[PDB]
RNA sequence: CGAUGUCGGCUCGUCGCAUCCUGGGGCUGAAGAAGGUCCCAAGGGUUGGGCUGUUCGCCCAUUAAAGCGGCACGCGAGCUG
RNA sequence: GAAUGCCGGCAUGAGUAACGAUAAAGAGGGUGAGAAUCCCUCUCGCCGUAAGCCCAAGGGUUCCUACGCAAUGGUCGUCAGCGUAGGGUUAGGCGGGACCUAAGGUGAAGCCGAAAGGCGUAGCCGAAGGGCAGCCGGUUAAUAUUCCGGCCCUUCCCGCAGGUGCGAUGGGGGGACGCUCUAGGCUAGGGGGACCGGAGCCAUGGACGAGCCCGGCCAGAAGCGCAGGGUGGGAGGUAGGCAAAUCCGCCUCCCAACAAGCUCUGCGUGGUGGGGAAGCCCGUACGGGUGACAACCCCCCGAAGCCAGGGAGCCAAGAAAAGCCUCUAAGCACAACCUGCGGGAACCCGUACCGCAAACCGACACAGGUGGGCGGGUGCAAGAGCACUCAGGCGCGCGGGAGAACCCUCGCCAAGGAACUCUGCAAGUUGGCCCCGUAACUUCGGGAGAAGGGGUGCUCCCUGGGGUGAUGAGCCCCGGGGAGCCGCAGUGAACAGGCUCUGGCGACUGUUUACCAAAAACACAGCUCUCUGCGAACUCGUAAGAGGAGGUAUAGGGAGCGACGCUUGCCCGGUGCCGGAAGGUCAAGGGGAGGGGUGCAAGCCCCGAACCGAAGCCCCGGUGAACGGCGGCCGUAACUAUAACGGUCCUAAGGUAGCGAAAUUCCUUGUCGGGUAAGUUCCGACCUGCACGAAAAGCGUAACGACCGGAGCGCUGUCUCGGCGAGGGACCCGGUGAAAUUGAACUGGCCGUGAAGAUGCGGCCUACCCGUGGCAGGACGAAAAGACCCCGUGGAGCUUUACUGCAGCC
RNA sequence: GAGCUAGCCCUGGCCAGGGUGAAGCUGGGGUGAGACCCAGUGGAGGCCCGAACCGGUGGGGGAUGCAAACCCCUCGGAUGA
RNA sequence: UGGUUCGUGGAGCCAUGGGGGAAUCUGGGCGGACCACCGCCUAAGGCUAAGUACUCCGGGUGACCGAUAGCGCACCAGUAC
RNA sequence: CGGUGAUUGGCGCAGCCUGGUAGCGCACUUCGUUCGGGACGAAGGGGUCGGAGGUUCGAAUCCUCUAUCACCGACCA
RNA sequence: CCGAGGGUAGGGCCCGUGACUGGGGCGAAGUCGUAACAAGGUAGCUGUACCGGAAGGUGCGGCUGGA
RNA sequence: UGGGAGAGGGUGGUGGAAUUCCCGGAGUAGCGGUGAAAUGCGCAGAUACCGGGAGGAACGCCGAUGGCGAAGGCAGCCACCUGGUCCACCCGUGACGCUGAGGCGCGAAAGCGUGGGGAGCAAACCGGAUUAGAUACCCGGGUAGUCCACGCCCUAAACG
């Protein structure tokens, strides 16, 4: 039966996008936040 | 003259619609319409505000002359009479001498090869525009401003129709569909006759779905709820309600009157509906 | 109570006897046939249905008889529900 | 040494269950160190509205090729979607962007908010929608509407040549639209052929035959031809299309009224370009040649696709902007635009491979899920159904034997037909089409497929209609009559209702607890009450703002009842709500009588009574489709019995109609009557209604129901009461190989005992050691720190005339 | 966090084949005119049978499963809420 | 109403949201209600190092650890998953 | 089996907590009216206050305990 | 082929019967009330609708079989 | 052909008196009601009076033993549409007539469905008096209904 994820790169990436943190003030902090711990992918990686 | 259905299915054998005699034109004309942007009851946050509508048929929106002074001494003729989607009363399709063309809401027996005329100087015939204060006493009159030079915001649904009932100062009293008596400024334009479709009221929809092809969710009572989502939900069994019949937000509903009592439009307002 | 699954039915039995029948007997207000009561006796047997979830019980048609109880009111790592 | 402790390691179950659809395999020959599993050939089975092709999403090297098998593959492996390496994705015309707008997002102007931020007209973004110029073949191991070949188009830019006032992001037209049913003509597609082109073949009794078998196409400018879509043409006047217009719109006489004419499609033909089986010979796995100088002809069925913006009907009344045409504005009229010709310029991203699946979402090469297009043939009335089968793809990544119990899934059965059981649960009977015939009841539609029947195949003879054809043959679709044939049986296989009587509830189609409840619950048309005069009420929001609504009392919100039929009685004392400029009460504020604290005093500073002080409450009326409520005890009538009648207490009034052992009745299996041989259920009544009752509606109601109850007919393995048979497991052999559980174990019975249910204590009895296939009585078996109960001054969810606050309103 | 799910908004697509045969028309009958009655035509419906598609009624299997909701038979809707 | 030790308390002082609303040295604030006396400050404009807090970074030291310890990571770790 | 209420003239009821009194309505009964009876009108009678015990000077009335009487509840399995 | 007749299935009519139920009639001299006949003490009757233990009352219109 | 009357029928329109309600002025301690009372209304300013406004129904005098219609029935006034009828002239047709089972249409009031309207009155209902009792008569309120449009219902002491 249908399960959770149905993966679709336009709702990935309009969602969970650079650009979509950087709107929002707790999404800019988020990016903040991974920065900070080192991360290697600060947003979810869309082709 | 409403049109009634044999029973060869169930949901025929009471319903009903209505007569579409005194319609000439089937589509509108193209330079008097724009798109209705469907809301769903859904407000500007995305929020429902009006509960149980959504769903139902596409409407394009006929845009209508509710405010009549544009256009006073040049005559009017009644090209077609239409169907809106958007109102219980039927549209009249102008042809102006001036060239324009323009939709008033059609007044009931207003037929089709009609001159018709905005203005102060304005017969007293059926389809014309006047401000209250040049209408005769006891003429009834519909498509009422309330205010002067701000629309058409009166009694304008099908059938209905206001009656002059007195003059006083530069006010002068109508006698409201709902039986209110109302001071309206004199120069307040209206539109002479009854609105008609009055046939509006009989229609009967027979069947669940032609409540959705307008619009009209279903709609829940909230004996049928859970006490999270009403004050009258609950109850190990059929419940009589608890308590004094309420709202889902808590306020009564048989009786309370709310009215703002403070409204500096009580001034102009004599009599209470009935 | 860091779990002993509960009523009834099905299947499978097994035991006790304070015995329903068959067997042996004493008394009888036991003429005979058929009964009543009590004693000895469990070796075996103790039907099929209508109603009700029913155990129980009330009926139907039979029977030699249509016995009472224990086994976690036997039996759900056997079934049903 | 313990914490159902943490981490890591290794055991037990155990060579145990399982090895992932019961679509099915066998042989021969190669390769190889090693073949059931790799390649090739033959035979067999499976899919074939797919398990076959093409897209889109998603995935991102999985594609092709060479060399390999440690690990992945539920076995093996020489194989692979796996390891190493190399190669492979070519566009002006396909899709997307230098085009447009939709919901929505953003957003100068502007509004709002403690901050962060929230709105928001224009504009911009935003696409499976609109717009736009490429069809068919051939090559690669791997790409092509992309490369090559042929034929054909679109933008720009520059030149000549010929026409016109050119000219905007501005005005107008168009783009531009629903659902259902459809006409004419085409096309895609398919069937037949005595005609044509073909390697070949006469087998086993017969046949050299109009025999069998294969194939008889594709694209293609202009110009024709055939269907079809859009549109009127001149003259004036003009105040509207937010400037101006010759345009558009509105008048007024004139010409057709038509597709006559203009355009624009579609389809045939078209210069010419290409393709071209079956069989045989082969060298590979994949392909090549010949067959071929191939033929490339004629009928018939014919779409849901095309002409397309076709037509008719209906209500629920069915996107926007750009491209395109036209009109003018400044500006420009040595420009600029239009047509034809010629030359030149045409950028960025994707393209491979999987794609109903081993490559996507499910931790797996997982029986699940996944949007659009093509989906051939025959027969069954039709069909995308069913059975078989072209093309094409497969035999599902463990096998070999055996022929136990037991399980699953099937097949049949004497006599009985529900005796089984909570219940005919399940399985069986029936089953499609044609034709007779069809009841109570009814809202006149239905009930209806009521029920119950008869026919169904094949051959021959006569005969009536249509469509294409020229009114005719042929080809196709429908019929009628007569005679006969065979079998147990003719929808001969597959797909395809069991029926009837009655009651409860809900009117009906519909919705719901994804993942134990699909129902009598929700919803529903419909009835009523109530609010709301528009900057409406109500709702979200601090606000701005928005929904309501670009709606206006025939409209919008809240509440209840829930089609329809006949109806909805009494109580307003308490609660709620509605209406009352009286009065009682009531806070800040006003008011200051009087008194106080200091000062030598002017002064400075405090309390403070009358009195004026809103809403609300008290009070006064109304209000039941508002919250709600709707009695008790005595006596009395020509037998008893009962009480039409009366007396009395109380209430705010004391349940009317209609139903009633009911989804409501404790006593209760109430008591009668029907069904039955027998009926705690069912049906019909009586009323003694613990504890029906009128919009939390009352009583009925045709039809409807995967709802619940009762009965009967048909039919049966449900049963008496079992028996046999089939296949997938179970059993044996070879390959791979878990799990919960586990204090350690050398783990018998009875009677006792023991924290009261003992393999382990006592007495006695029994008992050589170890396994395998089975059954479940015990190990108070496993699993879950009981989910019922109680406790904790534990926690949440809900309610109110509990307390205390807040929003909101006055 | 609305890529599951619930509702709504914008824009697209799908629903083989059969039945039943409403209104409305045409002709005839009828009447003063009607209402109305016959045929024929017509093709309506939260109509019927039933594949795709959407569901999930009853039973059997499955229960360390093919699957953290499955499979087989059976069944509801299938032009509409 | 907030701050202060100050929870309305005898509640001053310091900031304020609302209403009223002065003066310029004989002016004004304060010394815990208020008054008198006696004293102390000069509000409604602003700037001002040092001494103080911390450790992404460099260095030194340790009755700190020694691969289940020590930062989550001694190892290409905020990685694989 | 628990709880809290009632028993009073023939009948259905008030009377109490504020301890002394027992009353209303119908009924019964004598009279009056009408031809007779009923309604009316005038006059009258009517009590173990269920019974046992004490608290006091005194109980229907206050407190115990019996016997009937309606009435509520009997819950979680 | 037809065919007396038998069988299956479903309808139409009639008769007997049926727990219970409704009204009708006749009964002994029962209970309750006074509706109507006299202006029957509210003139009566009537079609209809509503209500009441009951005759009956009331609303609407009508009638003279009363003034 | 020419005259005449009439509440004959349908549609549209309009006028005045009066009842109720609202508003304003003025005004007091009672008004209604009965057989008598009471319920009830009324110092929260009623009855009574004046002025203004809204709405519904019926149309006084004319008017009666009148007229019209087939019957039910029909009443302010105006117009339109329309039926029946009476007289005269003796012109035309020329026996065309009478009745009429069915059928068809009309048919007071009450009642029903849908929508509207609702001043007065008033079944049911609620009070207050009468009475032994009152589900009635009397009094005070009061819903359907009475009114309109359409469609039903088809009755009567529809009687002369
Ligand atoms: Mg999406
Ligand atoms: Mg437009
Ligand atoms: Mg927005
Ligand atoms: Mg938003
Ligand atoms: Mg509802
Ligand atoms: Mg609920
Ligand atoms: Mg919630
Ligand atoms: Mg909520
Ligand atoms: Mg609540
Ligand atoms: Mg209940
Ligand atoms: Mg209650
Ligand atoms: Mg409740
Ligand atoms: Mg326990
Ligand atoms: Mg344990
Ligand atoms: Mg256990
Ligand atoms: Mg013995
Ligand atoms: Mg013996
Ligand atoms: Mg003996
Ligand atoms: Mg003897
Ligand atoms: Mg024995
Ligand atoms: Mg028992
Ligand atoms: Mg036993
Ligand atoms: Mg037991
Ligand atoms: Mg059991
Ligand atoms: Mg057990
Ligand atoms: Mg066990
Ligand atoms: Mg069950
Ligand atoms: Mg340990
Ligand atoms: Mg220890
Ligand atoms: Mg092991
Ligand atoms: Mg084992
Ligand atoms: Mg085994
Ligand atoms: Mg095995
Ligand atoms: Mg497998
Ligand atoms: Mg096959
Ligand atoms: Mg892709
Ligand atoms: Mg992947
Ligand atoms: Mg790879
Ligand atoms: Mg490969
Ligand atoms: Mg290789
Ligand atoms: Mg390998
Ligand atoms: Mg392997
Ligand atoms: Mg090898
Ligand atoms: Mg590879
Ligand atoms: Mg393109
Ligand atoms: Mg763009
Ligand atoms: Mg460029
Ligand atoms: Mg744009
Ligand atoms: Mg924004
Ligand atoms: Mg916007
Ligand atoms: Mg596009
Ligand atoms: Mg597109
Ligand atoms: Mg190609
Ligand atoms: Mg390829
Ligand atoms: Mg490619
Ligand atoms: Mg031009
Ligand atoms: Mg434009
Ligand atoms: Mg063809
Ligand atoms: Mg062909
Ligand atoms: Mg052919
Ligand atoms: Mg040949
Ligand atoms: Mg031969
Ligand atoms: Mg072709
Ligand atoms: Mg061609
Ligand atoms: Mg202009
Ligand atoms: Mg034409
Ligand atoms: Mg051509
Ligand atoms: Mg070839
Ligand atoms: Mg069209
Ligand atoms: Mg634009
Ligand atoms: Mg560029
Ligand atoms: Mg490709
Ligand atoms: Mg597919
Ligand atoms: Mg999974
Ligand atoms: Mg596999
Ligand atoms: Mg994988
Ligand atoms: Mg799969
Ligand atoms: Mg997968
Ligand atoms: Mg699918
Ligand atoms: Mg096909
Ligand atoms: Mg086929
Ligand atoms: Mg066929
Ligand atoms: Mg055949
Ligand atoms: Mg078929
Ligand atoms: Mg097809
Ligand atoms: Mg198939
Ligand atoms: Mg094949
Ligand atoms: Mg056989
Ligand atoms: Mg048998
Ligand atoms: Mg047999
Ligand atoms: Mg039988
Ligand atoms: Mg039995
Ligand atoms: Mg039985
Ligand atoms: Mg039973
Ligand atoms: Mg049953
Ligand atoms: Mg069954
Ligand atoms: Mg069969
Ligand atoms: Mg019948
Ligand atoms: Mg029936
Ligand atoms: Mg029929
Ligand atoms: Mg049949
Ligand atoms: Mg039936
Ligand atoms: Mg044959
Ligand atoms: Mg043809
Ligand atoms: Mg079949
Ligand atoms: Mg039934
Ligand atoms: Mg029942
Ligand atoms: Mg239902
Ligand atoms: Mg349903
Ligand atoms: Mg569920
Ligand atoms: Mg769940
Ligand atoms: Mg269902
Ligand atoms: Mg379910
Ligand atoms: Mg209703
Ligand atoms: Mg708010
Ligand atoms: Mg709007
Ligand atoms: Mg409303
Ligand atoms: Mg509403
Ligand atoms: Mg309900
Ligand atoms: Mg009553
Ligand atoms: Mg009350
Ligand atoms: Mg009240
Ligand atoms: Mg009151
Ligand atoms: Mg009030
Ligand atoms: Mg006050
Ligand atoms: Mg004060
Ligand atoms: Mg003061
Ligand atoms: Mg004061
Ligand atoms: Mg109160
Ligand atoms: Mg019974
Ligand atoms: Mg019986
Ligand atoms: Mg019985
Ligand atoms: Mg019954
Ligand atoms: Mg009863
Ligand atoms: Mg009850
Ligand atoms: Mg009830
Ligand atoms: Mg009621
Ligand atoms: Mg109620
Ligand atoms: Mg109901
Ligand atoms: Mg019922
Ligand atoms: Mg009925
Ligand atoms: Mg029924
Ligand atoms: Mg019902
Ligand atoms: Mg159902
Ligand atoms: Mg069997
Ligand atoms: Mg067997
Ligand atoms: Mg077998
Ligand atoms: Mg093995
Ligand atoms: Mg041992
Ligand atoms: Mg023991
Ligand atoms: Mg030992
Ligand atoms: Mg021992
Ligand atoms: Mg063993
Ligand atoms: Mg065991
Ligand atoms: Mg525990
Ligand atoms: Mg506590
Ligand atoms: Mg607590
Ligand atoms: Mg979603
Ligand atoms: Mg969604
Ligand atoms: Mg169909
Ligand atoms: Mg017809
Ligand atoms: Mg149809
Ligand atoms: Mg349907
Ligand atoms: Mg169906
Ligand atoms: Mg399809
Ligand atoms: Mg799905
Ligand atoms: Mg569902
Ligand atoms: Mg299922
Ligand atoms: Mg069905
Ligand atoms: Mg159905
Ligand atoms: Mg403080
Ligand atoms: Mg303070
Ligand atoms: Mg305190
Ligand atoms: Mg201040
Ligand atoms: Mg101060
Ligand atoms: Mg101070
Ligand atoms: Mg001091
Ligand atoms: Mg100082
Ligand atoms: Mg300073
Ligand atoms: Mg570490
Ligand atoms: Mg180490
Ligand atoms: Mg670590
Ligand atoms: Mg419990
Ligand atoms: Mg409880
Ligand atoms: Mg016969
Ligand atoms: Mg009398
Ligand atoms: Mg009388
Ligand atoms: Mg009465
Ligand atoms: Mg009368
Ligand atoms: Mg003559
Ligand atoms: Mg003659
Ligand atoms: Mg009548
Ligand atoms: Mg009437
Ligand atoms: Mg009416
Ligand atoms: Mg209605
Ligand atoms: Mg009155
Ligand atoms: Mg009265
Ligand atoms: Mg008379």
């Amino acid at each position: 039966m249908k399960r959770t994820w149905q993966p679709n790169r336009r709702k990935r990436a309009k969602t969970h996008g650079f650009r979509a943190r950087m709107r929002t003030p707790g999404g800019r902090k988020v990016l903040k936040r991974r920065r900070q711990k080192g991360r290697w992918r600060l947003t979810p990686a869309v082709r | 003259a409403v049109k009634k259905f044999k029973p060869y299915t169930p949901s025929r054998r009471f319903m009903t619609v209505a007569d579409f005699s005194e319609i000439t034109k089937t589509e509108p004309e193209k330079s008097l319409v724009k798109p209705l942007k469907k809301t769903g009851g859904r407000n500007n946050q995305g929020r429902i505000t009006v509960r149980f509508r959504g769903g139902g048929h596409k409407r394009l929106y006929r845009i209508i002359d509710f405010k009549r002074w544009d256009k006073v001494g040049i005559p009017a003729k009644v090209a077609a009479i239409e169907y809106d989607p958007n109102r219980s009363a039927r549209i009249a399709l102008l042809h102006y001498v001036d060239g324009e063309k323009r939709y008033i809401i059609a007044p009931d027996g207003l037929q089709v090869g009609q001159q018709v005329v905005a203005g102060p100087d304005a017969p007293i015939q059926v389809g014309n525009a006047l401000p209250l204060r040049f209408i005769p006493v006891g003429t009834v009159v519909h498509a009422v401003e309330l205010e002067p030079k701000k629309g058409a915001k009166l009694a304008r649904a099908a059938g209905t129709s206001a009656q002059i009932q007195g003059r006083e100062g530069d006010y002068v009293i109508l006698r409201l569909p709902s039986g209110e008596l109302r001071k309206v400024h004199g120069e307040c334009y209206a539109t002479v006759g009854a609105v008609g479709n009055a046939d509006h009221k009989n229609i009967v929809l027979g069947k669940a779905g032609r409540s959705r092809w307008l619009g009209r969710r279903p709609h829940v009572r909230g004996a049928a709820m859970n006490p999270v989502d009403h004050p009258h939900g609950g109850g190990e069994g059929r419940a009589p309600r608890g308590r004094p019949p309420a709202s889902p937000w808590g306020w009564q509903t048989k009786g309370l009157k709310t009215r703002k009592r403070r409204k500096p439009s009580s001034r102009f307002i004599i009599a209470r509906r009935k």
